[PDB]
């Protein structure tokens, strides 16, 4: 709500070997880009690397 | 091999099949086969002396049927 | 990215009679998406535009699970079909000839090796091919199909981070291209093996290494 | 290996205007509304001219196959696919 | 011909010889959903008429996508026309002249400009999918339009590659798909001469991706090449339904010989092609050869060492060979011109049959009175010139012959809006080449160059010095309601005149396209969708004008009613102060207002039918139903105006002298609307008093014309009046875990579900929602992101809905950027638009 | 049958049961020998030539044929 009309708002008014996580990404306020629905692939398809079982 | 030949719209329709040796018939169809000989319901004579000679139930040769003819509109 | 080329921004136009926030009715944001989706829509002045690829029509595939199965068989997964014609009658005189039957009738429906064979269908390339030619070993990215796929969420921040990164590099990559140069075909190794300078043998890669090791010291 | 050319360029002719010429003596000129395999053709609006010349109209005609001397056919049919 | 074309299987001079016999013609327009493969079959069938130009192996050549967007977007967004000569069953060849469609519900208006110039409909419907909410649509709307409707089921290779059902299943699924398209047709249409069943021939089974297309009559036909002995016609009338063959008697019958006996579907030509299928895609390394020996292919060795694709579309189209199944379909149940001429002028013809030179055109004679009826535009390449696209109903149109263009508003009394033009040059239109000739006879399809300059949308093309009496084509009445409305102002004012000519060339593209200017000097563009608006606007800023145009936020035309009735009766005199009028207005009683529009009334009916209509429909007595004036404010606008006024108070002869302006306040007024400047709907307007100057110097003209625009807004304004939105219809395909998915995206948005249910035979689900359309902006995103794109939705436009808050109320505080609570919408709405259209900031509500 | 394959697209004159005599190019021929001949001109006996065009002749009536003319270009 708060971040929603924030968001509003704005849209209309040394070595570093390893990155820094301000340039981190999906640090979203709608519910519906932050908890997507997972694909079940019928329930027969899975990811790739993952353990099965798991 | 012997398609039927294509009657079936002139089924039931009065028609006028002339003949081999300049006779000419007139009735309505009833049927016919794949050597198209040919069933005549109210079949009419009418030689060329001018006078019309009905008979009824008659069945022609396909071999001396010269051309079919629906005198009623099919 | 970095920003491709300076221009204005969004507190750089001032106010219109056009873009005039009081005339503006807002139900929900223009999120960013929603200007990606429609580049020539929700966006002004848009440039180098690639339109994205629409829909493409779901692949309802059944992967199977057993193979003491008929390959042709009614999965549960598939919603069933509820039950509920000029023909003619049987006393019509058609009679099929002694000799005619189905085209294929001694051939079975389906072989020991038909839902594999139809599974190999959707499979990722190169396992939807039957003949292709040879690639390089390094040529070969295992993993270039992991991180195109979603942010795993839940994951730590610097997970993300480098799916993200690996991402740029692979977009930047692919944008960069460059054709293959046009040129005569001159190999090092055969104008090194014509001259009477150098010799061929074969050795265990090990040793090699030994010799490259001991020759660069 | 079964079925000629020339009444395949015959079942081409349905639709167009045809002279028909039995053996009789008798032409018929008219629009040809099918064919079969043999020449058996039902044809309309017949323009006929018998032996004597006499010329008559006669909307609807199936001529017998085998009782057709020869068959005029349009023009444009000379650019068939089949004629090539 | 002289034209360097691309070498066909036919030559170019038998389609010459051939567009003169009308007989020999098909105008066919391909439609139906989106994705359901209505492309690859003009190529899948230029590819078989033109040797050279082949699909790629692993690429399919849509070569009717001809566009940018279209290659890229992969979606059919403009109607290609293709005229191929293509042979049948027997040998005979007919020219076909094929339009097209793109399946997507937003340019519905293509298929409506396609529809026009078409004699017959090619419905395609994918085979796993089955009946969508586009399929529905385009069946209502041809069989609205008096057009024959025949069904080829596509991609008939998904229930044996993807879902792998037993052949008995994929016949109950193909079976279900013929009986649900059935029960649609018997839905819109009364008479019952349009029954599709594969027994008719109406329904086609196909795979374009594998080259794939038979009737019942085209596989019989390949049974008997193969055994000689059979008549296949009369076996394919045994190839279908509940009957079954008997191996011992060789007979067919309608009972199953003891158990476990299949159909004759099945068994004669669902297990052939289930096992082709089968011996391709897996044994062929094993038993391939042996199977393509028992079928009579033989493949050379660089052949069958093809991937498994490119295998199976070789296969089967050495199999089955050349679509003569589809053109069997189209000569038998699609009319000739010749043939449906006469429904086409009874239809789309101003004049009607029986005018003079509707007659003449109702013949087709290809030697009469020219009358050609284009309905598309197409813009070549460089974006100058446009070629103006249509059918030549009668006479016969030659290149270099001045003609009379006439427009829209071309009426036999108002002949100025005709212009002569002269003709420049003729193509036969085909996919991607124009094939240019010297003339075109009655009954084809010409691409015209030189009329394109006096026509905008549709035009009739007629004869100068002759057909005095030549009226015009009704325009376009197409299936939706353009909604969504953004606005255009070029980034530099200076090039605002480069704009407007942009601006004028894409409303000649799209035929839907609404283009006007706002009092405030707003240019405003109508359209019916997101990806609609987005493609304009591509055309808009890279085809037509190469300057830069801004884009304002998307947002939806409003309307305006009432809910009750008005509490003082209104009064309102002219400035003379002798012409006096009293009014008050009602809502209308519920469905009457679709009634009106859809032309289930006509105030060109008689007092009598119009009376008895509202008499046993509505509860109207003759008095009243007979007292209507006007009907909104168009002819079948969603608005009555009813005269109230007794005989004894008022003399109705005088009465009668201020009719005729009283209709016209009342259409101006409603056309305006007193709210937003919005259109008023579903409102019942009753004169009470109308007391009226003897002197005819004193009434008509400008006088009494403002004083009945003031009260019928004076009278809207008493009773309650209210806000419309426009509501969207929205059909989802999701498989079964995304369903809640969906349902969380819509409840976000304002949506109300209706109806979820599986489809038949697959494993998705099918969820219907109402949205409103100004709460549906970036839902598709929303959903295709939150299922990873599992889920996607056609949105259409269904309905007026009310805003739940109250525009005329003051109390309501509104923020410059925070979403409004439902509460208040319609205040919101109402100032807002009011502020765009650039008038005060609130209305005066008084008499 | 290539002894008459070899004959085609020449200008052939093919006479009939009845004596006439058709002159024309020879296009096409099947196994009950139907003819087709197209720009085909008809001679009959007092000398005179008729036109006709594009005929398809039975194999009933038809006589002998002979080459008259090289095909044309
Ligand atoms: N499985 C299968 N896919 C097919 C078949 N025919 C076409 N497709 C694919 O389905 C999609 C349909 O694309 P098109 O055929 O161009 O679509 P359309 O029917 O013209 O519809 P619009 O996109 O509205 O123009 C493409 O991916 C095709 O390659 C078929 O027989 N089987």
């Amino acid at each position: 709500k708060s971040k929603e009309l924030h968001a509003i708002k704005e849209r209309y008014l040394k070595f570093v070997f390893e990155w820094d996580a301000s340039e981190d990404t999906s640090i979203d306020y709608n519910p519906l880009y932050k908890e997507r629905h997972q694909v079940q692939l019928l329930g027969r398809g899975f990811i790739a690397g993952i353990d099965l079982k798991q | 091999k012997a398609h039927p030949p294509e009657l079936k719209k002139f089924m039931d329709k009065k028609l006028s099949l002339k003949l081999n040796g300049g006779r000419h018939v007139q009735g309505i169809l009833r049927g016919f086969d794949p050597f198209m000989n040919l069933v005549i319901d109210e079949c009419v004579e009418m030689a060329t002396s001018g006078q019309q000679n009905n008979i009824g139930m008659v069945v022609i040769r396909g071999n001396s049927i010269i051309m079919l003819e629906a005198l009623e509109r099919v | 990215f970095e920003p491709l080329v300076r221009d204005i921004n969004l507190q750089d136009e001032d106010w219109n009679e056009f873009n005039d926030i009081n005339k503006i009715i807002i139900r929900q944001p223009i999120r960013t998406e929603y200007k990606i989706a429609f580049p020539y829509l929700y966006n002004n002045l848009p440039h180098h535009v690639h339109l994205t690829w629409y829909h493409t029509p779901n692949v309802v595939f059944i992967k199977t699970e057993d193979p003491d199965l008929p390959a042709f068989y009614f999965d549960p997964l598939i919603n069933p079909i509820s039950h509920r014609e000029p023909l003619p009658d049987d006393d019509e005189e058609f009679e099929l000839p002694e000799f005619v039957e189905p085209f294929l009738k001694d051939t079975p429906l389906y072989t020991d090796n038909t839902a594999n064979g139809i599974a190999l269908l959707w499979a990722p390339r190169p396992f939807n091919l039957r003949s292709g030619r040879t690639r390089r070993a390094l040529d070969i990215p295992l993993v270039k199909n992991w991180y195109r796929e979603h942010c795993p969420a839940g994951q730590p921040v610097k997970v993300r981070v480098s799916y993200q990164k690996l991402l740029k590099y692979y977009v930047l990559n692919a944008l960069k291209h460059r054709p293959p140069k046009a040129q005569k075909k001159r190999y090092l190794f055969r104008s090194f093996k014509a001259t009477k300078f150098f010799q061929s043998t074969k050795l265990d890669w090990v040793e090699v290494g030994l010799q490259v090791c001991r020759q660069g010291y | 290996m079964s079925i000629g050319v020339p009444i395949k360029v015959l079942h081409e002719a349905e639709g167009h205007i045809v002279t028909c010429e039995t053996n009789t003596g008798e032409v018929y000129r008219g629009k040809l509304i099918e064919a079969e395999d043999n020449m058996n053709c039902q044809m309309s609006n017949i323009t006929v001219t018998y032996r004597d010349g006499r010329v008559a109209q006669l909307e609807q005609v199936y001529i017998r196959g085998s009782k057709i001397r020869f068959l005029i056919l349009p023009d444009m049919l000379k650019n068939a696919p089949m004629l090539k | 011909m002289e034209q360097t074309l691309p070498v066909t299987v036919y030559e170019m001079d038998f389609l010459a010889d051939l567009m003169d016999n009308s007989e020999l013609i098909r105008n066919v327009t391909l439609c139906g959903h989106l994705h359901h493969g209505k492309t690859c079959f003009v190529d899948c069938l230029i590819e078989q008429t033109h040797p050279e130009i082949r699909k790629r192996y692993d690429q399919d050549l849509c070569y009717t996508d001809i566009l940018f967007t279209e290659q890229e977007r992969g979606v059919g967004i403009k109607s290609t026309p293709v005229t191929v000569v293509l042979p049948d069953t027997k040998g005979k060849s007919y020219l076909f002249n094929i339009m097209d469609t793109p399946g997507h519900v937003n340019f519905s208006d293509e298929v409506t400009a396609g529809l026009r110039i078409s004699d017959g409909v090619v419905l395609f419907i994918d085979a796993a999918e089955g009946v969508m909410l586009n399929t529905e649509r385009l069946i209502k709307h041809a069989v609205q339009e008096r057009l024959a409707v025949t069904v080829c089921i596509n991609k008939i290779d998904r229930l044996i590659l993807e879902l792998k059902l037993p052949p008995t299943d994929a016949y109950y699924k193909l079976r279900h798909i013929v009986d649900e398209v059935n029960g649609l047709i018997s839905m819109y249409s009364t008479d019952e001469n349009l029954i599709l069943s594969p027994l008719l021939g109406n329904v086609c089974f196909s795979s374009s991706q594998y080259s794939i297309c038979f009737t019942l009559g085209s596989f019989a036909k390949i049974y008997a090449d193969t055994f000689g002995d059979i008549n296949y016609q009369e076996f394919a009338k045994r190839l279908w339904g509940d009957i079954y063959f008997n191996p011992k008697t060789r007979k067919f019958t309608k009972k199953a010989p003891t158990s476990s006996s299949q159909r004759s579907f099945v068994e004669f030509i669902l297990e052939p092609l289930y096992k082709i299928l089968a011996q391709v895609v897996g044994d062929v390394d094993t038993s391939l050869p042996r199977t393509l020996d028992e079928l009579g292919i033989h493949l050379t060795k660089e052949e069958l060492k093809l991937n498994i694709r490119p295998l199976l579309r070789l296969v089967c189209k050495k199999f089955f060979g050349e679509f003569t199944g589809f053109v069997d379909m189209c000569v038998q149940h699609i009319p000739s011109p010749k043939v449906g001429a006469k429904p086409k002028i009874e239809h789309t013809y101003t004049g009607g049959v029986d005018s003079d030179l509707g007659e003449a055109m109702s013949d087709c004679d290809p030697d009469g009175p020219l009358m050609c009826h284009t309905t598309k535009m197409y813009s070549t390449d460089d974006g100058v010139q446009f070629h103006a696209f249509g059918r030549v109903l009668s006479g016969t149109i030659h290149a270099g012959q001045p003609v009379k263009v006439l427009g829209e508003n071309y009426t036999l009394e108002d002949e100025e809006d005709s212009q002569i033009c002269t003709v420049g040059r003729l193509w036969i239109s085909v996919a991607r080449y124009h094939i240019e000739v010297n003339r075109v006879p009655a009954g084809n399809w010409v691409l015209i160059e030189g009329v394109d300059q006096p026509i905008v949308k549709t035009a009739t093309i007629t004869e100068p010095r002759g057909n005095e009496e030549a009226q015009i084509f009704r325009p376009l009445k197409f299936n939706t309601t353009s909604v969504i409305k953004i606005a255009v102002e070029p980034v530099n004012p200076s090039e605002l005149p480069k704009m407007l000519d942009g601006l004028r060339k894409v409303n000649k593209s799209y035929p839907s396209l609404t283009t006007k200017v706002e009092e405030s000097g707003e240019h405003v563009i109508l359209g019916t969708g997101e990806l609609y608006l987005d493609c304009v606007m591509h055309d808009l800023r890279k085809m037509y004008s190469e300057i830069d145009i801004k884009v304002a936020d998307p947002v939806v035309t409003f309307c305006e009613t009432v809910v009750e009735t008005s509490s003082l009766k209104c009064f309102a005199e002219t400035p003379n102060k002798k012409n006096k009028i009293t009014m008050i207005a009602e809502p209308l009683e519920k469905g009457l207002a679709e009634d009106i529009e859809n032309e289930v009334v006509q105030i060109t009916w008689n007092r009598k039918k119009l009376g008895e209509f509202f008499q046993t429909k509505y509860d109207w007595d003759l008095l009243a139903a007979r007292s209507i004036w006007a009907f909104g404010p168009d002819a079948t606008g969603p608005n009555i105006l009813v005269d109230d006024t007794l005989p004894s108070e008022v003399d109705k002869a005088l009465l009668g002298s201020v009719k005729d302006s009283i209709v016209q306040g009342f259409q101006w007024g409603t056309r305006e609307g007193p709210l937003c400047d919005e259109l008023i709907r579903n409102v019942k307007f009753k004169i009470l008093d109308a007391v009226v100057a003897q002197e005819p110097l004193h009434r008509g003209g400008g006088q009494i014309i403002p004083t009945a625009r003031r009260v019928v807004y004076s009278a809207f304004l008493m009773a309650t009046p209210r806000l419309m939105e426009p509501y969207y219809f929205v059909e989802v395909q999701a498989p079964a875990d995304c369903v809640s998915a969906v349902y969380t995206v819509l409840a976000r948005r304002r949506g109300h579900v209706t109806q979820d249910a599986p489809i038949p035979g697959s494993p998705l689900y099918t969820i219907k929602a109402f949205i409103p359309a100004i709460d549906s902006f970036g839902f598709e995103t929303d959903l295709r992101t939150h299922t990873q794109g599992q889920a996607f939705s056609l949105s259409v436009f269904h309905h007026w809905q009310i805003v739940p808050g109250d525009p005329l109320d003051k109390s309501i505080v509104i923020r410059p950027l925070e979403p409004q609570p439902a509460p208040h919408l319609a205040r919101e709405f109402m100032i807002k638009t009011r502020r765009r259209k650039g008038l005060s900031e609130d209305v005066s509500i008084s008499k | 049958s290539s002894k008459m394959l070899q004959h085609i697209d020449y200008r052939m004159r093919c006479i009939l049961q009845d004596g006439r005599i058709f002159i024309g190019t020879f296009k096409a021929f099947d196994k009950h020998m139907n003819l087709i001949l197209c720009d085909c001109d008809e001679f009959r006996k007092r000398e005179e030539k008729r036109v006709l065009g594009l005929v398809l002749l039975r194999g009933e009536n038809l006589v002998s044929m002979t080459v008259e003319g090289p095909p044309p270009k």
